[PDB]
């Protein structure tokens, strides 16, 4: 998993040397920013079904053509799996808010996603539009704190730039 | 050993009680052992030197070494005799420069290395800030150490495998609600009745949809199979008694653009909660 | 008496001896003149405001029936 | 490779449950105790060479058949390889103490070390003794009960870290045992 | 196969040295619980069929795919094999709980179970979910009085849950 | 130079990816611990000739045999270069206190030192004994602050473990 | 009045001893389980309104002679005073359980109560029963074994606080006897 | 004794109320602060022989006139009783660190002191000289921790302010 600890022990293992002062200095900042990212992750965990419901209809509101026959959102089985995949992506974002890095995103949602979405005829723009809608409905004092919103929108922009 | 002020702090033991370095000497009873070591080796006349490990040095004795010191009195006696040195009189901190040897009262000669203000008596560093104290009566000089002088000859039987390896017992963190509910699933179904399904948990709202089709707990109870023949006329009543309310008055709340609706269809099943019920409080029958 | 005592022995004394607790409450209101026999109202507002509290206090000088008790005589 | 934070991620991904509320107590206590953890890994790292040399010298001075002619630590090549073998295990245990999880110790050090020492003819018992001596040095260096050197720490209690590093050290012994 | 008493002796022969007194009062304390531990295993072996059937029923009301036609829980032969695989792990968890050490659990239950389930195509994660549902019911059933003297048993139910988690991570 | 920034940009360059949140999270701890290590480095810079003069004496006092003929400390040219090399090592420690990592030590004093000291008959134990004496004469409130002493003694132990 | 902390201070002041490390094992164990004492007091003060009408009506159901003409609970005024008592005693017992010491119980509630109830003609046998039913409700509410109200708690053992409040209630009963 | 406990349940007893959430909330701070205020308790209890010794001679060093005939410390037994008073006051400060309030001080050293010290000609300035000498000799990382030193000094200066 790409995180703060793993990068520096992997670098020290590649160099074959003991943990120096720079490695521990990198963990002090993890201690600092965990006060914001953990209470971002907790607020995402406590209210996730509202956000997954709210961002799911923005996809079909922007792209109403998916419910036509021949498309990828015809019957209820496709829309249910659409909501399930959006919930999967929100869970991976909650995981990356906890681990401190983009590890769980890069390995459980991003790597290999392009071949699946091209093969199974899933348009990536509508997998993107839900994440884009989720980012813009984030006010600074209401939904979370100030740094928690920065920490949340950074992972949202990472997922958006990965799928686009 | 009675009171340190009475007659000031002139007596030998009271003077040291007034100093703050080695309180452990009287906290325990090493003062009696060291007195017996000053009579067993006739150290009284010849001017000797003593190295005292201060407080904190005593507080950092390893548990397996402290256990050995408290289960063998000859070990304590040897360790204490190894802190009293007759080799070169009552020397100050300006006579220990260089790398040489000192002769203990009993043990074998112990190497010391003094480089300016940083003096080591082997395994232990002298605290220069509070030392070089010469007592005229009973002539000897006193120095303070950061650690007990522990020769390798005495701590050869002390091992961490002998039962001092640090272990912290782990504990569970369940709740009363969870345990009360789960205990009903430990009785046979012919006895437990409805409670036999009490080990199931809420699942993500999409697990109840077409592909997966997870069953809720309300589907295992007779409430989901009630379809009686009789019915209520809903006309016999005088006007003004029947009441009707919707869940909302809005097009795209009762049914969004997509098919994900909580009020119309078969998708009102796809909700995060509602996966279990608290109707197992009634009875076991 | 248990809320005006400062040390724990002084509250223990009022606890053990009831006449001592009756007298301390009196001597406490005498040296700081919060009795009604030294209270002077300032406005006629406050005079009526004190009269209301005193009318409540006189009512406990009668019985639950309404008969005058032998205390207020 | 998983640390303490990633371990709850993999535990709750088997759940398909969000992490929040119940699972956050251990992570917030891990964060609140992080200065002691860095303060302990620094104390182990600063005394590494004396620890490795003292452990191998203790293992030899308890069992002198290793430097016997035909023993496993006989020549200079075998002695240098044994010092390296000990130093690598200390490095990986330090990694596992820094990460707060022993998953990095399993994947890169202990996966197949059991029969590697068998194919080499390395004696299993001696290595366990060296590991236990290194463990006994590590707990004394963490809890500042080292008799040869005293370090500077803020006052407090960190025997949980001593139990955790003792829990890492016996794990290694078991794998090669 | 070791018990917790044989553990310290097997580590004492290795150094060739007598048990010091700190290991001895570590062991007399472990004797001094004693009755609590057997109260725990008595509660689990009194209700074993209920634990197994309720956990399997919750597993299939949760995952209906195993009993779907084509599922790994399809037919009788496979369903019968699944019913008492769980009862095997419950039996060996109770053996390890009465022994005080997970040595019988690793020797003859968890040794080679993973490639056994791989060679058959059995999904090991669902076995782990079944183990977790047996664990929850066992720790729920363990801490009730049911006519026992009141006291704390927390260090024992933590060890009982640890045996279940050791079984659950080794299967998958 | 081995530092906090260089490790994470080298890791991101080896992976071929943009700086993620873990990289910036590692720099917040540099911002945190620079308040201690810089005022350790400044106090070392302001009083270095007292420490070097003191350090050199300790080595000779421990090893008085170096001033004998045939040894490496015979005349004044050897003792002057001894003080110069001790001052070099203290300057590299001041540099590592500034850069945040062990870069200037590992490349200007440590790499290649063993071949030089074996070839030129320089005993490494006496190049070590001065650094060992410098570490033990560090009191917690007098010489610097509390975390500055930790930051100083960590690099001293790194140099000692490298030469031993 | 005193509490659990000051109780050992008057014990050490009787011999001019400093409070040393022997004395603080009893008090650091008082702090360790400080969350359980607050969770136990909160369960009692939540159902304290039901507890008095529970206990006094139980005391009536056993002895109809109290509501008999001329009986001690015969008037509405006397029944209100008995319910007023059922609450003062429950208040001071919950003070003593919160403080961890029975000192505030027997100089503010029980000191002078026996000769008061003798001078009033309050039946002592009937009193004992009103306190014992409240004691039985206290052990049920602390150990979470009430019939028709269960409260949410973290799992663990609580028989020590239940035994402490049971020790306070028979102090009350022996005082009024 | 005035403590965190005995304050909130006498405020509840005077109003006739059950222990509310404020009463429970006040004792939660008695859980946090008791890690710091009890750490100074055994520190003063174990080294209580050197502090009385170091305060008593500082009292007579500030005021050498007390050893004159006719004064308070003219003979030996009066100085013996003078050191006993500083031992008494340090014992009461040790008690107040354990209760968590100024209970034992206000009951056993403060109440009635201003009568006996004027009747028996004991100068209060010589009493506060020893307590002030104890106060400025608190090495905040060496004697104890930081917050334990704050809790110790706050009880020393309370006695200083009450005696003057
Ligand atoms: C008369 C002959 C008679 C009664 C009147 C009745 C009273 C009684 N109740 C108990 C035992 C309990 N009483 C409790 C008080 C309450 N129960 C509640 O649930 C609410 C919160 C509150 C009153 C509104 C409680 C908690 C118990 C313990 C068990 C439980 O779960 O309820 C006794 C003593 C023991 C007994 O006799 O049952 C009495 C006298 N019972 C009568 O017999
Ligand atoms: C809840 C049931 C889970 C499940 C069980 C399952 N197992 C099998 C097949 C076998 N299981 C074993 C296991 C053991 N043999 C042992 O001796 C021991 C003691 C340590 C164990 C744990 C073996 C040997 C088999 C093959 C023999 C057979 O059962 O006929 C099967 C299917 C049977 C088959 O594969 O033909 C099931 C269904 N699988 C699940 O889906 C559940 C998660
Ligand atoms: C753990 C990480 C993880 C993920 C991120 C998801 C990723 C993911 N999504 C889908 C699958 C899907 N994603 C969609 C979604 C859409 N298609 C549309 O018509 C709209 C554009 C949009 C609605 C939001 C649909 C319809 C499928 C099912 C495709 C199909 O079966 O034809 C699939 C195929 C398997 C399946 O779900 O049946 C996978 C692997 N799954 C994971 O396991
Ligand atoms: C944890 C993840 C999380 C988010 C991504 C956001 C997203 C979000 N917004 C709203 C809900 C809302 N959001 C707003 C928006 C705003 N209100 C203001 O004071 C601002 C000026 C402005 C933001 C710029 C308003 C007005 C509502 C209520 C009406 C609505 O449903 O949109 C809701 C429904 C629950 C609620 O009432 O808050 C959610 C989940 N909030 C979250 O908790
Ligand atoms: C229970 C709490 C507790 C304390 C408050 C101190 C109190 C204390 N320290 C010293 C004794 C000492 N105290 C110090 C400490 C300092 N000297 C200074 O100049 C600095 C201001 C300060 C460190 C920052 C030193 C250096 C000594 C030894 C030499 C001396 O007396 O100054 C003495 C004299 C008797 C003795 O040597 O022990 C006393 C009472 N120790 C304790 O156990
Ligand atoms: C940023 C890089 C970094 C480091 C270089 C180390 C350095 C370090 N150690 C501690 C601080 C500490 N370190 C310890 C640990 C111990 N103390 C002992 O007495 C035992 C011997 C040992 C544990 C067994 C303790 C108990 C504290 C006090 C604060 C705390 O408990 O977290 C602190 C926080 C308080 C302070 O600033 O002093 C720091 C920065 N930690 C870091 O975070
Ligand atoms: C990533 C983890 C990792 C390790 C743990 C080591 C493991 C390891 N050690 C050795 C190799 C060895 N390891 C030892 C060590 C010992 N023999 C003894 O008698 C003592 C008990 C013990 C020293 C304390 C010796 C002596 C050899 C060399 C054997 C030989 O030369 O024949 C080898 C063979 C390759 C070689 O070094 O030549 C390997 C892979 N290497 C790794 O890459
Ligand atoms: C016959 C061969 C023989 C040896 C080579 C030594 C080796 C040795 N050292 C220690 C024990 C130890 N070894 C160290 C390590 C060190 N201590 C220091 O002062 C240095 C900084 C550092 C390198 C020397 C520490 C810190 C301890 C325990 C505590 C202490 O001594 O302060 C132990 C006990 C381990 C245990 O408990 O099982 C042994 C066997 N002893 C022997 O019997
Ligand atoms: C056939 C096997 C067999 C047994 C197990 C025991 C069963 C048993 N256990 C206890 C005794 C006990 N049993 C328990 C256990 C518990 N109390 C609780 O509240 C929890 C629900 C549960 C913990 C899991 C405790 C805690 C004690 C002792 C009471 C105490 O230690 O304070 C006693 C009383 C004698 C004694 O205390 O030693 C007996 C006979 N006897 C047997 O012959
Ligand atoms: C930038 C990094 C940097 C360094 C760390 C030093 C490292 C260093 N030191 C010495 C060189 C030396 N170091 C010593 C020191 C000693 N020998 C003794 O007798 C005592 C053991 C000890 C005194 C402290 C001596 C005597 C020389 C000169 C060797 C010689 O010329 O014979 C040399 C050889 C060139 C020279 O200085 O003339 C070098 C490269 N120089 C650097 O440029
Ligand atoms: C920047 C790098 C740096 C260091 C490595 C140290 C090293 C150091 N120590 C001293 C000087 C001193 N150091 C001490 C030592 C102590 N005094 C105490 O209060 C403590 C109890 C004890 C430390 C444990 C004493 C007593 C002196 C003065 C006597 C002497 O020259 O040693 C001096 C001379 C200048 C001075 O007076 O401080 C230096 C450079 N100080 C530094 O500035
Ligand atoms: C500070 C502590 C404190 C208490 C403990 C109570 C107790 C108490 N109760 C009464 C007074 C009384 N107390 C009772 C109570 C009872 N009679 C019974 O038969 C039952 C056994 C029991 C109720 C359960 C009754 C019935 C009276 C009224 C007597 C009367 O009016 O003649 C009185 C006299 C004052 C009065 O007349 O009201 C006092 C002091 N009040 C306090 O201030
Ligand atoms: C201001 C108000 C205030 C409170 C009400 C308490 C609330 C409270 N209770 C407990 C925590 C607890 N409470 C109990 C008590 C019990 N559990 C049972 O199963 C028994 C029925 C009952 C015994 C009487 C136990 C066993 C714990 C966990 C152990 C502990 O924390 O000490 C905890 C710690 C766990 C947590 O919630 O984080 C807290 C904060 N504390 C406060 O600060
Ligand atoms: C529990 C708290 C407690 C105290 C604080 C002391 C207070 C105190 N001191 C003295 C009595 C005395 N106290 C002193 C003390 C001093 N004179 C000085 O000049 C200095 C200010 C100081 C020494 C440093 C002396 C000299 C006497 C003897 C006076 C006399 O006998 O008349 C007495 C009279 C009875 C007696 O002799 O003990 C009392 C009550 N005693 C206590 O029980």
């Amino acid at each position: 998993m790409k995180s703060v600890i793993t990068t520096v022990v992997s670098a020290a293992d590649a160099a074959g040397r003991f943990p120096s002062n720079s490695d521990l200095e990198s963990i002090q900042g993890n201690i600092q920013r965990s006060a914001a990212r953990l209470e971002a992750a907790e607020k995402l965990a406590g209210n996730h079904e509202a956000v997954v419901k709210e961002a799911g209809d923005a996809c079909f509101a922007k792209y109403a053509y998916l419910k036509n026959p021949g498309e990828a959102g015809e019957n209820q089985e496709k829309i249910n799996k659409c909501y399930r995949d959006v919930d999967h992506y929100m869970r991976l974002v909650n995981y990356c808010l906890v681990v401190g890095g983009t590890g769980p995103l890069d390995e459980w949602g991003i790597a290999g996603a392009r071949e699946v979405y091209r093969t199974l005829n899933l348009p990536t723009s509508a997998y993107v539009a839900s994440i884009a809608y989720t980012r813009d409905r984030l006010c600074v004092p209401r939904d979370m704190s100030a740094q928690a919103g920065v920490e949340f929108s950074a992972y949202l922009d990472y997922l958006i730039n990965a799928l686009s | 050993a009675a009171k340190p002020y009475e007659s000031g702090y002139i007596a030998e033991d009271d003077f040291w009680r007034g100093r703050g370095i080695a309180a452990w000497v009287y906290a325990t009873g090493a003062n009696k052992v060291i007195a017996q070591i000053v009579k067993d080796f006739n150290l009284t006349d010849k001017k000797f030197m003593v190295f005292i490990p201060n407080d904190g040095a005593f507080a950092r004795l390893s548990p397996q070494l402290r256990k050995a010191m408290m289960e063998d009195s000859r070990l304590v006696y040897d360790m204490l005799a190894g802190h009293i040195f007759t080799s070169k009189g009552s020397a100050m901190l300006k006579d220990l420069q260089g790398a040489g040897y000192l002769q203990p009262a009993y043990g074998e000669a112990i190497g010391y290395v003094g480089t300016g203000r940083v003096i080591k008596i082997g395994n232990a560093q002298v605290i220069p800030e509070s030392s070089d104290i010469l007592r005229k009566n009973l002539g000897f000089s006193a120095h303070t150490l950061d650690t007990f002088i522990v020769p390798k000859a005495l701590t050869k039987k002390v091992s961490i495998e002998a039962g001092f390896s640090p272990v912290t017992p782990a504990k569970y963190v369940s709740t009363t609600k969870a345990d009360l509910r789960y205990v009903g699933a430990t009785k046979p179904a012919a006895v437990g009745g409805r409670r036999a399904m009490n080990l199931m948990k809420q699942q993500p709202f999409w697990m109840y949809g077409p592909p997966y089709n997870a069953v809720t707990q309300d589907e295992y109870e007779p409430i989901s199979a009630a379809a009686p023949k009789a019915f209520v006329d809903y006309q016999i009543f005088a006007p003004g008694t029947v009441k009707v309310s919707p869940d909302s008055v809005n097009a795209n709340e009762l049914n969004p653009v997509s098919g994900m609706s909580k009020y119309i269809g078969k998708t009102q099943k796809l909700v995060g909660d509602q996966g279990i019920s608290d109707r197992s409080d009634k009875l076991p029958m | 008496a248990l809320i005006l005592a400062q040390n724990d022995h002084q509250e223990k004394q009022y606890i053990k001896y009831p006449k001592l607790a009756a007298a301390a409450l009196m001597a406490s209101t005498e040296v700081t003149r919060a009795c009604q026999r030294y209270a002077v109202p300032e406005s006629i507002e406050e005079e009526f405001l004190a009269a209301s509290v005193d009318k409540v206090n006189k009512m406990r000088g009668t019985t639950a029936s309404g008969v005058y008790k032998s205390s207020c005589v | 490779m998983l640390d303490a934070f990633s371990r709850v991620v993999v535990n709750s991904d088997a759940k398909a449950a969000y992490v929040g509320g119940s699972d956050l107590q251990a992570l917030k206590s891990f964060i609140a105790d992080g200065n002691k953890r860095l303060d302990a890994v620094n104390s182990i790292v600063s005394n590494a060479s004396c620890m490795v040399s003292d452990a191998v010298s203790g293992m030899i001075c308890e069992n002198p058949g290793l430097i016997s002619p035909g023993g496993n630590c006989y020549t200079n090549r075998r002695m240098a390889a044994c010092l390296r073998d000990g130093e690598i295990i200390l490095r990986y245990v330090s990694y596992a103490l820094l990460a707060g999880d022993a998953s990095v110790l399993e994947d890169r050090c202990l996966n197949g070390l059991k029969e590697t020492y068998i194919a080499l003819g390395v004696p299993t018992n001696s290595s366990i003794r060296a590991v236990s001596i290194m463990k006994a040095q590590a707990v004394a260096f963490i809890t500042n009960t080292a008799t040869e050197r005293k370090m500077s720490f803020a006052a407090g209690d960190c025997t949980s870290l001593a139990s955790e590093v003792a829990s890492y050290f016996d794990r290694v012994g078991a794998a090669i045992s | 196969m070791l018990d917790a008493f044989a553990k310290v002796v097997a580590q004492a022969d290795a150094r060739g040295e007598f048990l010091s007194n700190t290991q001895i009062d570590a062991l007399s304390k472990m004797v001094k619980e004693g009755n609590q531990r057997l109260d725990i295993v008595n509660k689990v072996t009194s209700n074993a069929s209920a634990i197994v059937t309720n956990s399997a029923r919750a597993l299939f009301a949760e995952q209906p795919q195993l009993i779907q036609p084509g599922g790994n829980a399809y037919t009788s032969r496979r369903m019968a094999a699944c019913l008492r695989d769980m009862e095997i792990v419950l039996r060996y968890v109770s053996y390890a709980m009465i022994a005080g050490d997970s040595s019988v659990l690793d020797d003859r239950c968890l040794n080679g179970l993973r490639e056994t389930y791989q060679a058959l195509g059995t999904p090991g994660s669902s076995v782990a979910v079944a183990i977790q549902k047996m664990k929850d019911a066992s720790v729920a059933l363990a801490n009730d009085t049911t006519g026992t003297p009141i006291g704390d048993c927390s260090s024992l139910v933590a060890e009982l849950a640890g045996y279940f988690d050791r079984a659950a991570v080794s299967v998958v």
